[PDB]
């Protein structure tokens, strides 16, 4: 009689379909998903330092819009800008807004050091009803609106050396009055001129007097500019009207900081990978949640699923 | 698969084998039974775990990058930012597709291989005492009780003990 | 005696050489080409909507150069610009020409809506012998050359709100006269100034009076600018001379439209993939015809041939 | 190839086999002949068609992109546009080179495998009635006419019918 | 490896084999010895050299590119230049990682294959005159002096010369 | 008795660890390194034409800073700029410095052709104590500082046609005096204006009078600009003060030329691949020395080592 000995392998009743080099559908005993396709719908506050912009854009927090006063000197790994954010101070624009936003985001700090600029012959601390702080007329916290004093505005020629071992970031502006009248009332001469310079740079701006469409009922504007001043270098403000002066400088750092547009709520949780949709687990090598990411994240791909076989070919009985 | 065992000369798998991936079924004088082979099972599992360790929990940190959504029409610069990102995503998407296809072909082939290795090992072990029936089964040409079958599964089967009996049974008329 | 049974495989007398991991030349029974290396030398008019620029650049069709009047309000999937194209209206330049060309190309439409701008105190519809339309002096169809009326040019302060649910694209310009004389003859004052603004933007331009090298015998110029105005926003033209005014706006759409430089003739045929060399079949995954493509196309690679084995190793007798 | 059959122990292919990729040649009492094996042939063809289906007629649509030819010298921006495109093309060119090399190695190996599987299947089928001559041929140790050869090719050969005759022929002096 | 010979049924390698990669050790009436097999050795070496020729001394020329280090903070353009380069490097780094992993898996498998091919070839050669002991060794069931062993290694062994002697030794009681 | 015949394979006592698909550490008999990780610390002068900037930046060599006179008309495959380089002529800036540096680097030549510009009514060849050449006051060799003659500076309207079959590159500048006084002393009128134009372009620059922080004790500046003039086109300089005039043009070529920042010394040796660290062998497909490369180079990767198996699995006795 003897015996029979058969060699074999397992199988399951519920196999999973995977792709190979030659087959776009072959059944294996088991597989695991390689594409993360969901988020938990909130941005975990850990382990990255999250700064929720709330009603403030980073630029508004920078300039010191009154609703953004709570942001002074704060740092972040990730600044989160909300789609509902809005400005509520003096209407302004920033040529190359995108680059200023980027370089501040990347710096990761709103650390501001006041400096005593020699403003002689002008009225300091100009305010407006378009920028209300604690029920009073006010202005951007980091900016100093200079106007005429005793119907004069003499020529400014103010120097500020950088004797630090870090770069200094200066934010300053030009006011564009609505009328030749308003121009004289504010600065005593018909034509403003601002020159901001360093050893290695010079930015010259002439105001443009005229009407713009009203924003929050204001038809005038401020244009915002920036200047970086390195160690051993010097900031020179050579102006004859219309200057919105810096009160000091922002530190610029380097590191891992960024900014992200998202309306996802901040949660009390811990997740390495942030997308605008919310934090995502990072166990999988790939993800199709969002091309925008921050932290230790799976790589964005177009596929919604990629199944890695973790077992043999399934050959049911 | 490339070895021709799984979904090949082995007609089908065994749903009732739940304690291993490969193994043995026998019939002898004392009944019929199944036992998993742990070594082949572990060899397959170790290789699959090796792949997984190369792909799961190994993500890369990026911080400040470029913008990828835009609220205004800008032209040249934005065209470039969008094209860089689209380029990147298509390359990674290709990489992911290829990776899974190659990995999966390889997983099927290596698991087929382990089945084949176990079959080959058993064939050599049995020497002149058994013949290959072509479907993964050996006809063993001697009395082979439970301890005998166990000895085959455990690598302690001494073919010389049974050879006379087997040759007589094989080469009779 | 018995028998002999031999197992074997086919072979061919004319095998093909392919590459593998270990061999850059191995012969297989058959192979297929993966790199598309030829075009049919014409751009098929189907299935994409082709607009042949003929003598017109997209920008000339936009401005309304007289030879481009047949292009008014046309749409395209692909605008084809010919190397022989030339301007034959008032000589002009466009700062960031490339971006305007791109954004119009991408929009995919020349749809233009006239608007009734309040031009009071100036002579409208200025024409020139440098822009001949139907044997008369003319001008760009979409532009309105404003000049003095009764030796005066008063200050314009003209508003146009966007109450549509789409963006509006405004094209406008500045005229640069050749002499201080010509300046006064046209605009009644020595210095022009144009300010075009919205809630979220402001562009200020001063003309530069002076000679440029002659183009089609004209030593003066027009500089062309654009402004996009979103829903709820307003266009403000605040000017005192030298304005080349818009007559209306272009719609800006989004979708699959583009532009391509090619001298390939348009054919009556159907091909998904367009290159500047002509349409190419898209059966193969790769192509070395042109890095420039539009539509469902093989990916550009440097190799002129890549042979995929479609048979076994060839082992001739 | 990795199995050692095609361009290995099988000395060469058969140019006169035009109705299949693998098959059988025999010599017996009634003559010599050739027949294609359809199953192995189809197994190879199906796999190659599977690859082809993953690569032919599967192109990707792109519309507005960046400019890639330039009539003026511009510096920084143009340097970046050119570098992005050169980067992209080199990555795709690499992808294409690798893909074809891997695919082709695999095609050669899988076709070698199918040859090997058919050989192995036939070897097991013949049991103790034939011996492997080492060149893909079996010496069958019994009278095996045309119907007998057909039975081997069709999987209906009953080795028990011939075993006595074969053993006597094999193990004579 | 995928064939199960190297680090498989062959227990270990031979450090004292320095004139080839594969070969033969024997014991017979005249002593014990070792000889390299040149054909299998060369087959492995040729394949590895083929890979190397596809990767060593084949670099690509680039000239003017983009800047990749920056002494000033600039924002948008620099973000894009840095992201393009980081993108590129990560893609090439991935390509290099994958390439080496695939190449190395393949090198191990092809070398395992060549070992297996040599074993199989020798097994078939010996016909009914030897049996596979399961560890890469054949028990040859006849007197096989040095010239006889040489004949096996050189492919001139005539199994018919020894078959009667071997069958008698194999199938005795 | 019979015989025993065992099949086997070699092994070594000193195997090497490699990675595979399934194992990040498996021992093989031999392997070769695929990542080049070192340089020889010098840039080989062969086979590429190396031009060592020494104390000169490319832009300083271009303008003709006196310490850079030995660079006149030289060509390069690779211009090497040293971190110690410094300017020692009239302090200047270049808007889009990076693009001018790039286009000159890429052109690969400092070939300069003098041209006889018709400068009538002005004093040519202005010099300064801030640009010392052979112990005398001097100026940039390729630039011509034009100043008043007989307390007049008449309106310049100077033309230079390109009747060559190559493009011409023109470098020119604007001087910014420190005071309204210095302005009149140099140019006879209070306000400068420069217009440089071609058929297809126009660049207009107004000087900005004012103080800048001192550089080498000079508080004035020159701003540098460039203009490319194609065949059949014409350069027009239409100026009324403050022009730093070109003396001619640079040829612009195309080819394989570039520029690299490095402090590695130049060696007398032969190496195809240059990095800022020094030349590197290019036998390996990859390298982790520097992402910056020139010539036939391994591709930069992040890994410091990648071992390619060149032997079988090593299974010691
Ligand atoms: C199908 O294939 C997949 C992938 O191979 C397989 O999933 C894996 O299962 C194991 C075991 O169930 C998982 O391991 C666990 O992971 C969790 C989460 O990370 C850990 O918390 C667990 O740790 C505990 O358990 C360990 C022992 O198992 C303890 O040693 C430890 O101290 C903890 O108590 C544990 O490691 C593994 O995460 C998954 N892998 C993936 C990628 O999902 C699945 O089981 C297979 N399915 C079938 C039916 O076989
Ligand atoms: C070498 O390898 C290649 C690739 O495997 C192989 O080329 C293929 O040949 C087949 C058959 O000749 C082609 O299939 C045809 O394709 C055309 C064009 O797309 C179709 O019009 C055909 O459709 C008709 O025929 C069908 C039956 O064959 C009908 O069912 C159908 O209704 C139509 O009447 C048909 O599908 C295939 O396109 C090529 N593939 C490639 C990539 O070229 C070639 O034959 C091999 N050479 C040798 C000598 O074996
Ligand atoms: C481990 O694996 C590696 C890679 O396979 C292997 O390295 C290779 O060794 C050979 C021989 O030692 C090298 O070939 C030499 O290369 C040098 C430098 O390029 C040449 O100058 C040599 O040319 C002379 O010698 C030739 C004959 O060998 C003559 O024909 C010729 O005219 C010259 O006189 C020679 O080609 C090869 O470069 C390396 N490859 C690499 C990538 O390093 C190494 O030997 C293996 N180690 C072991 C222990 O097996
Ligand atoms: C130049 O044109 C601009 C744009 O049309 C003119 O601006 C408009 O000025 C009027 C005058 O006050 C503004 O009206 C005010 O609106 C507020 C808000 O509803 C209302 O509370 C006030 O009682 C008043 O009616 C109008 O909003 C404003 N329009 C825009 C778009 O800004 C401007 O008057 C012109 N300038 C000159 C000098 O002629
Ligand atoms: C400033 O310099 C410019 C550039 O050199 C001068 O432009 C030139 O002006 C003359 C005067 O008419 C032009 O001549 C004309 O050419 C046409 C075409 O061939 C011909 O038909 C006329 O009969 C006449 O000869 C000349 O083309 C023109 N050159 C260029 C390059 O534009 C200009 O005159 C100077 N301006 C002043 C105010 O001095
Ligand atoms: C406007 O402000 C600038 C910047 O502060 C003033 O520049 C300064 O001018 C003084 C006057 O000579 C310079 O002093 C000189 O320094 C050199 C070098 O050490 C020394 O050798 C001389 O004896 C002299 O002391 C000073 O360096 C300079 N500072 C800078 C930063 O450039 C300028 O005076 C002001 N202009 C007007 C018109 O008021
Ligand atoms: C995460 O958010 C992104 C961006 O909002 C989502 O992607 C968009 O999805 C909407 C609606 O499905 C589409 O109209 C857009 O075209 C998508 N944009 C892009 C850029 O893909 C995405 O669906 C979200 N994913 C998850 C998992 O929540
Ligand atoms: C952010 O802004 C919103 C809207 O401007 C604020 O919500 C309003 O707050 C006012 C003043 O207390 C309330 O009267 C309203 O009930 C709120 N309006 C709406 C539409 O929600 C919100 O409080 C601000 N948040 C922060 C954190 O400053
Ligand atoms: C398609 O057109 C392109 C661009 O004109 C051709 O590529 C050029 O070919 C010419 C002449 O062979 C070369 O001088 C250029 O250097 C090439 N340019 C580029 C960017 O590669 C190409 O040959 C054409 N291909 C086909 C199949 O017609
Ligand atoms: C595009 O422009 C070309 C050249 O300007 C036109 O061809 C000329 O047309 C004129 C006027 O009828 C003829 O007298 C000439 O025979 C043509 N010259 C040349 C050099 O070909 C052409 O007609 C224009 N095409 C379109 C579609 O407007
Ligand atoms: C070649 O030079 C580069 C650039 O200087 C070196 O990379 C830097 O190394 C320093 C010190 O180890 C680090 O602080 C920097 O972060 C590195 N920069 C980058 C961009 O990686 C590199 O070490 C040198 N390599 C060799 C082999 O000499
Ligand atoms: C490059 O510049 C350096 C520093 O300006 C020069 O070195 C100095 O040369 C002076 C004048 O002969 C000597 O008195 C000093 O000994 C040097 N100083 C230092 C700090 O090294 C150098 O000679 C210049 N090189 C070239 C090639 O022009
Ligand atoms: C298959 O079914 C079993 C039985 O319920 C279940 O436990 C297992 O998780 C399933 N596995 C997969 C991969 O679907
Ligand atoms: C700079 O300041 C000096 C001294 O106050 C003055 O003469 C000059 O006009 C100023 N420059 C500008 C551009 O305002
Ligand atoms: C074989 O091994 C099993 C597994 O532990 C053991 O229980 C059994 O007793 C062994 N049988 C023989 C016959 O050696
Ligand atoms: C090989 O030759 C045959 C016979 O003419 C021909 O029909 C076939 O298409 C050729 N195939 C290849 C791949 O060259
Ligand atoms: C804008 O229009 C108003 C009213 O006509 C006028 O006073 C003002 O000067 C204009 N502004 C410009 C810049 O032309
Ligand atoms: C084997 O199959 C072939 C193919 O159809 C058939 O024609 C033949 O009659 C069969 N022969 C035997 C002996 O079964
Ligand atoms: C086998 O080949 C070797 C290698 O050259 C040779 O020296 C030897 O004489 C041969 N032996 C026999 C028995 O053929
Ligand atoms: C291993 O050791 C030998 C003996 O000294 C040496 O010659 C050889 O180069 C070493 N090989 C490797 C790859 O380490
Ligand atoms: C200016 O200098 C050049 C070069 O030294 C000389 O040839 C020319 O005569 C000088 N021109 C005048 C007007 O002095
Ligand atoms: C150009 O030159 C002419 C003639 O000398 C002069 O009238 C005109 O004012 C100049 N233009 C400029 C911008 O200097």
């Amino acid at each position: 009689p003897g015996a029979t000995l058969c060699l074999g392998h397992h199988a399951v009743p519920n196999g999973t379909i995977v792709k190979t080099i030659t087959n776009d559908q072959i059944e294996v005993t088991n597989a695991t998903e390689l594409v993360q396709n969901s988020s938990i719908g909130e941005i975990c506050d850990s382990p990255h330092q999250i700064l929720d912009g709330e009603n403030c854009t980073l630029i508004d927090a920078l300039l010191g819009d009154p609703q953004c006063d709570g942001f002074q000197n704060k740092k972040w790994d990730l600044f989160v800008e909300r789609s509902k954010a809005y400005s509520n101070c003096y209407p302004y624009d920033v040529p190359d807004y995108a680059s200023l936003r980027s370089l501040v985001a990347s710096s990761g700090t709103l650390e501001f050091n006041n400096e005593s600029f020699n403003w002689t012959g002008v009225t300091q601390n100009g305010t407006s009803s378009a920028c209300i702080r604690r029920s009073n007329n006010s202005f951007f916290s980091r900016l100093n609106w200079l106007t005429q004093l005793n119907f004069k505005y003499p020529a400014l020629n103010v120097t500020m050396p950088n004797n630090e071992q870090f770069d200094k970031l200066y934010i300053w502006g030009v006011h564009h009055p609505v009328t030749d009248k308003d121009q004289i009332f504010l600065y005593a001469q018909s034509s403003g001129r601002i020159t901001v310079s360093t050893k290695r740079s010079q930015q010259a701006v002439i105001p443009n007097i005229g009407y713009r469409p009203r924003i929050r009922n204001i038809p005038s504007r401020i244009s915002i500019y920036w200047t970086i001043v390195k160690p051993g270098d010097i900031l020179l403000i050579n102006s004859t009207g219309n200057l919105i002066a810096p009160r000091g400088y922002f530190k610029i750092r380097s590191g891992k900081s960024s900014i992200m547009r998202s309306d996802a709520p901040i949660g009390k949780c811990n997740s390495e990978c942030i997308t605008p949709n919310g934090s995502i687990p990072n166990d999988k090598p790939f993800q199709n949640v969002n091309r925008i990411t921050y932290g230790a994240c799976p790589r964005y791909v177009k596929q919604s699923t990629l199944k890695l076989a973790t077992g043999m070919r399934n050959v049911p009985e | 698969g490339i070895f021709g065992a799984i979904a090949g000369f082995i007609e089908n798998g065994w749903e009732g084998m739940v304690d291993g991936w490969y193994g043995f079924r026998h019939q002898n004088s004392e009944g019929r039974g199944q036992a998993a082979d742990l070594k082949s099972t572990q060899a397959a599992i170790d290789q699959i775990n090796g792949k997984l360790n190369r792909l799961i929990g190994k993500t890369n940190e990026k911080f400040h990058q470029i913008e990828k959504e835009f609220s205004e029409v800008e032209g040249r610069i934005q065209d470039l930012e969008k094209y860089v990102e689209d380029t990147k995503i298509d390359l990674w998407s290709y990489n992911a597709e290829l990776l899974v296809a190659l990995e999966n072909q390889h997983t099927i082939d290596l698991t087929d291989s382990e089945m084949n290795k176990l079959f080959e090992k058993t064939k050599k072990q049995l020497r002149e005492n058994a013949e290959d029936m072509g479907n993964g089964c050996f006809k063993i040409y001697h009395k082979c009780d439970n301890a005998c079958i166990g000895s085959i599964r455990n690598g302690t089967y001494d073919h010389d003990v049974y050879r006379d009996e087997a040759l007589n049974n094989r080469f009779q008329i």
